[PDB]
């Protein structure tokens, strides 16, 4: 997963 | 030798081989979509991905008022053929730029080798498939074909920027956390790429920064690479395995938990996170879940099908596993072999790395905030290359990352959307 829900 | 000895033309008729139409296993229905195989192992579907998930077939973005910070919506991206031939090109070129790398042609020899295993059989006396280990290939004749693949590169679905690494489930075994391994679609686009900050605390706050530096597509495309080869050798670390962030304010007072599996694959200091009894944790767990295939193997008589020979795939998953065979020919792990390959894949491969055979300037943790997405296009020579990226040598963008900095080489990025303050 290219990051996070940041 | 390049990775792809071919260069596809997205027009060019299909042949039923490398060039088809193909149905994935969605256990859904769906039309063919034209596809493309690259290299052994490997085919790219220029299309948005509405087929993996039933639920996640809706292109079009919800009102305004209910779309998440982090995120692009563009319902006509990649609906036309030109786009679709620029996205076929712009994949294989990010292909031959890691492949470039001995970092990059290791990680994909890896991969090209990661078969997923054949468990499917009820009957612990002969080794089957799992079809969804497969996708069906229409022939020049209409029929159908089934071939076994590892990596299917596909367009995002409706978040354009959410790429990541699917595969489908089976539904008793785990595996992508079982040793066993499964065909990996990565939703993924090199027509868009992503700001950071030069300095670390400006990259790490939520508030500061327009995304001055933009990321190499490359790093990002290995970046799901890794994940895929965890994925593949069936040792990913659940999600539900996360660290609570304690070292960035910001991460806290949101209560962000990131998963194990994330961390390791960046890499770097990320990685040091994991302290060392829960590092050990897993590394025992799986090397139990590479013994039980063993156990397995040695219990298999016959073979299902007839594409291939018992003897060639017990053969194949000796290779991928690398299982020692005694005099009998029954097969063992060897603890020294499998610390070496398990290494190989969690540590060697990792992002941060991959920074330093690209020579890029890159987010220095996995622990940061976005800060806006660009609309690029890689595929001219004078824009990107295979050797360079964007820091062309003998020109002005050769040195201190010149490339990458969107200010200098303004005519290359177009800011789509800025994510900073809006956190
Ligand atoms: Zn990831």
């Amino acid at each position: 997963r290219r990051a996070t829900k940041m | 030798m390049p990775f792809v000895n071919k260069q596809f033309n997205y027009k060019d008729p299909v042949n039923g081989v490398d060039i088809a139409y193909i149905k994935i296993p969605n256990a859904g229905q769906m039309q063919p979509v034209k596809a493309f195989k690259i290299h052994n192992k490997i085919w790219v579907i220029p299309e948005r991905d509405t087929f993996t998930n039933p639920e996640e077939g809706d292109l079009n973005p919800p009102p305004e008022a209910k779309q998440v910070p982090v995120s692009y919506y563009d319902s006509t991206y990649l609906s036309t053929d030109n786009e679709k031939d620029n996205y076929l090109k712009g994949v294989t070129k990010l292909f031959e730029r890691i492949y470039s790398t001995d970092l990059g042609r290791m990680l994909l020899t890896s991969i090209v080798r990661g078969i997923p295993f054949w468990g499917g059989s009820t009957i612990d006396t002969e080794l089957k498939v799992i079809d969804t280990n497969c996708i069906n290939v229409i022939q020049p004749d209409g029929s159908y074909r089934s071939e076994e693949l590892n990596l299917v590169i596909i367009g995002p679905s409706a978040d354009i920027i959410q790429f990541e690494c699917k595969s489908f489930g089976h539904e008793v075994l785990n595996l992508t956390r079982n040793g066993y391994g499964s065909t990996q679609y990565i939703r993924f686009s090199p027509d868009f790429t992503f700001g950071f900050e030069e300095s670390l605390e400006v990259d790490t706050n939520p508030l500061l920064g327009a995304g001055k530096f933009a990321t190499d597509p490359a790093v990002t495309l290995a970046h799901e690479l890794i994940h895929a080869g965890h994925r593949l050798y069936g040792i990913a670390i659940n999600p539900n395995r996360v660290f609570k962030v304690n070292t960035n304010a910001y991460y806290e007072m949101s209560g962000l938990e990131v998963s194990f599996e994330e961390l390791r694959t960046f890499g770097g200091h990320d990685a040091k996170f994991i302290d060392s009894l829960q590092e050990n944790e897993f590394r025992l767990y799986y090397y139990n879940k590479f013994k039980d295939i063993a156990s397995t193997l040695n219990k298999a008589k016959s073979i299902v099908g007839t594409t291939a020979s018992l003897q060639y795939m017990k053969n194949v998953f000796k290779e991928k596993y690398l299982l020692s065979e005694d005099t009998s020919g029954k097969f063992s792990v060897d603890k020294l072999k499998f610390d070496k390959l398990y290494k190989m894949l969690t540590e060697i491969y990792t992002e941060d790395n991959f920074v330093k055979f690209f020579k890029v300037l890159n987010r220095k943790t996995y622990l940061n905030f976005d800060k806006a997405v660009f609309k690029i296009n890689i595929v001219p020579k004078v824009n990107y290359t295979i050797y360079d990226g964007f820091n062309l040598r003998n020109t002005n963008l050769a040195a201190n990352f010149n490339g990458q900095n969107t200010e200098i080489n303004n005519m290359n990025f177009t800011k789509l959307k800025n994510f900073t303050g809006l956190f």
